């Protein structure tokens, strides 16, 4: 199970760290401290008939 | 189809006696069978 909030993910640190999500086609503000956050997609399909 | 059938006749005169008998039997068997089986599988994996 995922559990409760432990890290503050939205301390911007006085930075204006815009990222443009090419997926959502929108700008988001990253925190000042997160190392990376990126929006490239993978899709995996497994399909079985018996 | 199988049949076995016999007929017997006798007359004797000396007094007169006669006996005649006919016996017949038929046997038939038929059996019919049919069966069908089909199987199939698909796997599809896409990335």
């Amino acid at each position: 199970q995922f559990r409760n909030r432990v890290i503050n993910t939205k301390s911007f640190g006085g930075q204006c760290r815009k990222v443009f999500s090419g997926d959502g086609k929108d700008f988001y503000r990253l925190s000042g401290n997160v190392l990376s956050y990126t929006f490239q997609v993978k899709i995996n399909n497994d399909f079985n008939y018996e | 189809e199988a049949k076995h059938c016999v007929r017997i006749e006798t007359k004797k005169r000396v007094a007169k006696k006669t006996k005649v008998e006919h016996r017949c039997t038929t046997n038939k068997l038929s059996e019919k069978h049919e069966g069908s089986f089909i199987q199939g599988a698909e796997k599809s994996i896409s990335l």
